[PDB]
């Protein structure tokens, strides 16, 4: 329903006013929220475009892998104690078992977190790199910011109506994430358990058991 | 109705002790779990649906 | 026996989830009439 | 008169010590002291942009720094008339008493309870506010985005403009202080957990010893 | 070499065509990292680049001020009150004061009021000279950012190639202080102790001894 | 007790669910047969 | 704007389209005043000069209860609420001071506060107030003063003011130059005055029905509807079962 464009739906409804001059909707995820002049130059623009689409995708498999692990715990897969609750899977593996993923002895069991840091980094540092100048051993141009190519074996992103509206979509969904993610990190540092635990202590008793009822815990102390 | 429960005069509980008695509604149990497993219930014996 | 439930009720979704979604599946335009 | 804040030798922000006032700050706006010596304005719409959201949080920082001190000066001996509510940082627990807050000791007036029907009464009142600031609504259509004045200004007061620019130079200067005054408070609610009239009688007091160096040891890592 | 379209980059191949436009290697330090276009601006560039210079020069003085006393309480015994860095302010509140190498006729401050009233008249009159760049005669020239007159005694301010290497030395220490810095700033907090103690316990063992011991202090409960 | 049983007869289960593997299903199979029908339109 | 359903020949009637047709209505109420809803059961609107020459006492009452429902129904509830009123309700707030014990006022959100003033002084000072108030609105003359609309306004600004409407210091916040807000603000103010003396009448004949005030008629009637009603406080005092 005309995601680009003028008549693109905006960030405040009917009351969003007059867009700012350099969103003109060429871009997804147009909403016209700018309203302290980040994008003055289509540079930083394009800078900011390409680290939030990033941001999005790791938010995306961020919020993915922080749901899963503690739902398939809470439904059978053995997760003891930490692996369950994201914040603390990281002390997994300095446990004697170390890191069993699901549970599993026999699948990756890993013990030595600088090894695992160390392939991380190569791997990481190589992919990365790959991304920053646009060339890698294999591709030779593509779009620096939407590749496909082998990044979309599945070839859904042929004609340009079906590949503007799941841009979009993707956008979407990144800033659901993103904001689900932040939602995860205040969640942790406040309430010290899980989303899901957050979500199904909710659900016990809406009215008492929500934010407010954590408010109180940070008021200093003379 | 919930008004008329609640602020006027209640409404007739039988599960009172003694026989049952026109009871004021205190602490609607209002936990969606326990509202909803009744609509997602089964509806042979034992369990009737709602 | 649980194994026979699963097995069931995964079978019983299936033909549902076929009924339903065929419905879905524009039913009026199965049409044989004009309009 | 008005030469002293709206020309090229208006005052800066070092007095004498300031020649390298940057270009684009040429002085036509409230303030203009000539202050970015990080950058952030070089853009013209970046800096109408930056300019805007400041006046809007100096608007509200008056009211904040004011907020934050009226109930701890009405305040009276006993402290029946106001529980812990009285320091600002803790008062949204009034919401949370056996009979709600109060906005005196009397009873009468709001007595609210439900902290999350208020909550909901105030987004949306507070969106539909800031969509007709944004926009445009029943108390303007086109006016400025600073300085409509039409039904918010039914006083009269701005005549003369050569004038009504050395008023706009009081409120944002008073904005500004008000911004630096609850920058101090939220840096001594963090580190003191008295109110910030309570501190100031406390240095009052002995101000010898009675300033932030006897708190300058307390997030010591141990 | 840190010069030019040829000049050393951040990230070597991986960074050869995808560089700023407006980071072509003028001015020291240019490695092509401004992947967030924070300085798209030449303006803002040159504000940026101000801020960066006094950072390193700031951060080189505040590495090598918060490490030798520690290594001086280290090696040749040298005494202090508290040779650890972020709990060397609070000595002055002690009953002995705050002294230079422990002689009281050193420095024997007492007055934090004081000192931190004529540090602020002093390098407030420093600082607004520094913007300033001279007032009326005095100093009234120089770029505000490398001004050599009356700052370089032994006249290294010659031989143009040589004082553009000496400034990529100068921002690369500069760049490397500030990363030192934030790496004392982030042990102070996760730790509670010295930071070359640090050192002495990854020394002895480093496969305990490491982040990821002090890793789970900061969880939540 | 002499053999083993579900024993889930009553107790209100919901969709008469038992073990979480019950709803898991109950979810793909629906979940699958919504994604064929939603990657298969545009049609007629 | 839409003017189209308070004004014309074609607007809202006290009757609907089936039982009221538009043949019937008096051919003095075309749709030219403010609230016209073609209401006239008797003979009193005699043409246009008697109609209007009613409208300006219709109005003034209008004005009049819409003050005196809200000064009725505030400080009863204050005072039922928690408030140090000691006469909050209306039909006995006169008798408190009789004697010299006089009232508190209670200026929200910082009130509480005596009142230092006899009988004798409030009602002459209030005579010698509200009589030159009134023989400014019957002759049109003012001799100075200053409104937030128009500043420091001299004697030459109420010569040819609209009668009943007299814009400028009365409309400090405006929001009236435009003549279709305006019309319809008009009939928004003819509605709600309409309502706030049917409002007074109802408080009046409720206070010598029930013997208390409306706020706590309205919280006694929403805590028990079937058991306080006017049936039920006609009654007397309770009923004999019919078991
Ligand atoms: C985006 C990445 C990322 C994040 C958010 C975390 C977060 C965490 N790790 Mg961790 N890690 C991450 C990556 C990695 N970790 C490890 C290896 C470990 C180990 C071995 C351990 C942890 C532990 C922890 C937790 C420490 C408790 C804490 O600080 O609580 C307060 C903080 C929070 C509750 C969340 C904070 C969210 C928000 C403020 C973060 C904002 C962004 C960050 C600045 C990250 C920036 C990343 C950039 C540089 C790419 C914590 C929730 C420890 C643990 O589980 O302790 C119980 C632990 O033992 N991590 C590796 C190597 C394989 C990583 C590689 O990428
Ligand atoms: C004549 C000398 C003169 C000097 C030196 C200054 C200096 C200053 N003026 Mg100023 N002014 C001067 C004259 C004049 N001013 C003004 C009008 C204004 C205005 C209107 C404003 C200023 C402001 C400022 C400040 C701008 C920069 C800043 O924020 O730095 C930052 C300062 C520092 C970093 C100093 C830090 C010192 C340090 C010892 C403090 C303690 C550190 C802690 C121990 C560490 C705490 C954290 C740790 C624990 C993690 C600055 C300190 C601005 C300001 O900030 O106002 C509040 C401002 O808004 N001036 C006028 C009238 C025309 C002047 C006339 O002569
Ligand atoms: C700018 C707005 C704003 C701020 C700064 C606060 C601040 C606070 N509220 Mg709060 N509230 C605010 C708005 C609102 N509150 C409530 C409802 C409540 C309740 C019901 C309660 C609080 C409580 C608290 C305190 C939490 C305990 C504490 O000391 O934490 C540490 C914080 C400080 C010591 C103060 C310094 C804060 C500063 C560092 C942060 C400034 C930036 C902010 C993150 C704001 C960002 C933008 C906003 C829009 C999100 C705290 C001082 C609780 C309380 O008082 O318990 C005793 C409590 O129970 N609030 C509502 C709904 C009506 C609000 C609506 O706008
Ligand atoms: C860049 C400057 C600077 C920094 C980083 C510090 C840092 C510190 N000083 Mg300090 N000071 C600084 C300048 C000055 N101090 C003092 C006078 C004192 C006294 C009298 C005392 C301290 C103390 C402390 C410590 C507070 C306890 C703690 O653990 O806090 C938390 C620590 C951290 C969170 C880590 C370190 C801070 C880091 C995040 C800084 C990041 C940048 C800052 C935001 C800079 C802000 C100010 C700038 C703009 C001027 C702390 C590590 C106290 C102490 O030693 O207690 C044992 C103490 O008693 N300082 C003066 C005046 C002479 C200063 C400058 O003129
Ligand atoms: C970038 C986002 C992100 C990040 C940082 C993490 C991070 C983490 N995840 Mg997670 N996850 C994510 C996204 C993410 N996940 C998403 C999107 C999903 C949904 C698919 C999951 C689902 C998931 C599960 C189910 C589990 C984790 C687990 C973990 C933790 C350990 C991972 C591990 O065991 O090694 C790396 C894992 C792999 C490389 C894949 C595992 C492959 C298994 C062993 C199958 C073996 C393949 C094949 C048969 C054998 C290979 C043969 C070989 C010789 C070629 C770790 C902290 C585990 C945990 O302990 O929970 C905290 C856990 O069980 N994640
Ligand atoms: C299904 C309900 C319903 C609906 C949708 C309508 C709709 C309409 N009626 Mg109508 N009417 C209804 C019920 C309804 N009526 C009933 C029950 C009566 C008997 C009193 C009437 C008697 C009636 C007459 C005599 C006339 C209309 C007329 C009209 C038409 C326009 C004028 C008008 O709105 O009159 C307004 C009606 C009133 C002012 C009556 C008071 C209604 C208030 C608002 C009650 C508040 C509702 C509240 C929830 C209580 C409901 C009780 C509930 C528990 C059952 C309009 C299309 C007129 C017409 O036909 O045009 C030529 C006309 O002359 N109606
Ligand atoms: C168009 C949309 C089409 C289809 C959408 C279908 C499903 C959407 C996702 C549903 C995911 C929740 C159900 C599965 C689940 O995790 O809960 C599964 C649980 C099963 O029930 C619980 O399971 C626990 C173990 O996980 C315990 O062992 C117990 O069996 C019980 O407490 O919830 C249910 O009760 C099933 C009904 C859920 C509604
Ligand atoms: C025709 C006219 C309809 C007239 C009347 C309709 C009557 C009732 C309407 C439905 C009420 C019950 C709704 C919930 C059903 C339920 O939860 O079942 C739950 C039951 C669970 O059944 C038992 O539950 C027990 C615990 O309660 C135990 O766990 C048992 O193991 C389990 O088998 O499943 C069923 O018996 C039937 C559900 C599947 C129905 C398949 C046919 C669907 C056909 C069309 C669907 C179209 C869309
Ligand atoms: C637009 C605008 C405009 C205006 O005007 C201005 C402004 C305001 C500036 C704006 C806004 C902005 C914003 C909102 C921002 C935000 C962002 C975010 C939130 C991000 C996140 C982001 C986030 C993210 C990425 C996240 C991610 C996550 C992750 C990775 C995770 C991971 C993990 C997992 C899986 C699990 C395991 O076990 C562990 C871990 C490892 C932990
Ligand atoms: C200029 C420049 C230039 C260069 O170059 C660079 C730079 C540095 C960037 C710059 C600077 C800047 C600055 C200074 C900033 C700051 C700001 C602030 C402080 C704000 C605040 C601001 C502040 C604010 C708003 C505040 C507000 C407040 C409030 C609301 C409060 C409220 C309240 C009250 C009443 C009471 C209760 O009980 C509580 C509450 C409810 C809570
Ligand atoms: C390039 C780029 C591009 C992209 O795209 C974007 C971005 C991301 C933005 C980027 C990056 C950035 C960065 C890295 C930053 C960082 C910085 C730093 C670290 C600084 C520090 C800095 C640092 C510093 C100054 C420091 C300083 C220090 C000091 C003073 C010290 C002092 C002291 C002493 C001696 C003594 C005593 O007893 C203690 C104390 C008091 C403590």
């Amino acid at each position: 329903s005309a995601w680009y464009g003028p008549d693109r739906p905006l960030f405040l409804g009917s009351l969003s006013g007059e867009p700012p001059s350099y969103l003109t909707g060429e871009f997804p995820g147009d909403y016209g929220w700018d309203t302290a002049g980040f994008s003055a130059d289509p540079t930083t623009f394009a800078r900011y475009r390409t680290i939030e689409l990033i941001h999005a995708r790791w938010a995306l498999l961020g919020a993915l892998g922080i749901i899963t692990p503690e739902l398939l715990a809470k439904n059978g897969v053995p997760f003891s104690e930490d692996g369950a609750i994201w914040f603390k899977a990281g002390a997994e593996i300095f446990k004697e078992g170390g890191l069993n993923y699901l549970g599993n002895e026999n699948l990756i069991h890993a013990q030595s977190i600088l090894a695992t840091l160390a392939v991380q980094v190569i791997v990481m540092g190589a992919a990365e790199g790959f991304r920053a100048n646009g060339e890698a051993p294999g591709v030779e141009g593509l779009d620096p910011l939407y590749p496909g190519g082998p990044f979309d074996p599945l070839g859904l992103a042929d004609d340009p109506e079906a590949f503007a509206e799941l841009k979009v979509k993707e956008i979407k969904n990144g800033r659901l994430a993103m904001f689900s993610c932040l939602g995860f990190f205040v969640q942790a540092i406040v309430t010290g358990k899980g989303p899901i635990q957050n979500l199904q202590d909710h659900l016990a008793d809406p009215g008492v058991n929500n934010a407010f009822a954590s408010a109180t815990k940070f008021v200093p102390t003379p | 109705l919930v008004l008329k429960a609640l602020y006027f005069g209640g409404v007739y509980d039988t599960w009172a002790p003694g026989g049952g008695d026109v009871r004021i509604i205190s602490n609607p149990t209002t936990n969606a779990a326990i509202i909803f497993g009744y609509i997602v219930k089964s509806p042979f014996g034992g369990d009737g649906w709602i | 026996m649980l194994t026979l439930k699963i097995f069931v009720y995964t079978v019983v979704t299936f033909f549902v989830g076929l009924f339903i979604f065929g419905f879905l599946s524009n039913d009026p335009s199965r049409n044989p009439g004009k309009g | 008169t008005i030469n002293q804040f709206y020309g090229p030798d208006r005052n800066k922000w070092l007095g004498p010590y300031s020649t390298n006032t940057p270009p684009y700050l040429t002085g036509e706006f409230p303030g203009d002291y000539g202050w970015d010596t990080a950058g952030l304005s070089a853009d013209p719409e970046t800096f109408k942009r930056y300019r805007e959201l400041e006046l809007i949080h100096a608007r509200w920082a008056l009211l904040g720094a004011l907020g934050m001190v009226t109930p701890e000066l009405l305040q009276d001996d006993d402290g029946i008339m106001f529980g812990e509510s009285a320091i600002w940082f803790k008062a949204g627990a009034a919401i949370f008493q056996e009979g709600g807050l109060n906005y005196l000791g009397n009873p009468s007036l709001i007595h609210a309870q439900n902290i999350v029907a208020t909550l909901a009464v105030q987004v949306v009142l507070m969106g539909l506010v800031e969509g007709y600031r944004v926009n445009g609504g029943p108390a303007g259509e086109g006016l400025d985005p600073l300085y409509p004045g039409e039904a918010f200004d039914p006083l009269g007061l701005a005549d003369d403009p050569e004038a009504f620019a050395e008023l706009k130079v009081k409120e944002i200067k008073n904005g500004r202080l008000a911004m630096f005054a609850c920058l101090g408070f939220f840096v001594q609610a963090i580190v003191t957990g008295k109110g910030p009239i309570e501190n100031l009688t406390d240095h009052l007091a002995n101000p010898a010893e009675n300033n932030a160096f006897a708190y300058a040891t307390k997030f010591t890592p141990q | 070499e840190f010069y030019g379209p040829d000049r050393a980059k951040f990230l070597g191949p991986f960074s050869e065509n995808d560089t700023p436009e407006y980071l072509t290697g003028e001015f020291p330090g240019d490695y092509g990292w401004d992947t967030a276009g924070l300085s798209a601006d030449p303006q803002t560039f040159a504000r940026y680049r101000e801020i960066e210079l006094i950072h390193a020069r700031w951060a080189l003085l505040g590495a090598l001020g918060i490490l030798t006393p520690e290594l001086l309480s280290q090696y040749a015994g040298v005494q202090f009150g508290e040779p650890v860095w972020f709990k060397a302010g609070a000595q002055i509140f002690a009953a002995g004061g705050l002294n230079y190498l422990g002689n009281e006729s050193l420095i024997h401050a007492q007055s934090i009021i004081a000192t931190l009233a004529v540090q602020v008249v002093l390098m407030g009159l420093a600082e607004a000279y520094r913007a300033n760049g001279g007032s009326e005669g005095f100093l009234d020239d120089l770029d505000t950012l490398y001004p050599g007159g009356a700052f370089d005694p032994l006249g290294l301010a010659d031989d143009p190639d040589t004082f553009a290497e000496l400034k990529v030395k100068e921002i690369k220490n500069g760049r490397l202080a500030m990363f030192s810095c934030l790496g004392f700033f982030v042990q102070a907090i996760v730790t509670g102790k010295g930071p070359v103690q640090n050192l002495t316990d990854h020394l002895a063992d480093p496969t305990v001894n490491n982040a990821f011991a002090s890793a789970t202090k900061f969880t939540p409960g | 007790l002499v053999d083993d049983r579900m024993n889930g007869d009553g107790t209100g289960l919901p969709f008469g669910v038992n073990d979480g593997i019950l709803g898991w299903v109950i979810a793909g199979t629906l979940g699958t047969i919504w994604a064929i029908y939603f990657v298969s339109q545009k049609d007629l | 704007p839409d003017l189209e359903k308070w004004y014309g020949p074609d607007r809202k009637l006290f009757l609907p389209g089936g039982l009221l047709d538009r043949d019937d209505v008096p051919e003095y109420l075309n749709g030219e005043l403010a609230g016209d809803y073609g209401y006239d059961p008797l003979g009193l609107g005699k043409d246009e000069e008697q109609v209007e020459k009613y409208r300006a006492n219709e109005l003034l009452h209008a004005r009049w209860a819409m003050l005196a429902a809200a000064g009725i129904i505030i400080p009863e509830g204050l005072q039922a609420n928690g408030a140090d009123i000691k006469g909050g309700t209306w039909f006995e707030t006169g008798a408190e001071m009789l004697n010299g014990g006089t009232l508190n006022y209670f200026a929200v959100p910082f009130g509480v506060v005596q009142n230092p003033l006899p009988l004798a002084a409030v009602t002459l000072i209030e005579i010698v107030l509200l009589g030159a108030v009134e023989k400014f609105r019957v002759d049109g003359t003012g001799p100075a003063g200053f409104s937030p609309g128009v500043g420091k306004f001299d004697s030459d600004i109420f010569d040819g003011l609209d009668k009943l409407y007299p814009g400028g210091p009365f409309d400090p916040l405006n929001l009236a130059d435009d003549p279709e807000v305006f019309a319809e603000l008009q009939v928004k103010e003819i509605k709600n005055g309409r309502l706030a003396m049917i409002a007074v009448l109802a408080f009046a004949i409720q206070s010598y029905v029930t013997g208390e005030g409306p706020y706590a008629n309205i919280t006694k009637h929403l805590s028990d509807p079937f058991g306080y009603n006017l049936l039920t406080v006609l009654q007397g005092d309770d009923r004999v079962p019919t078991l």
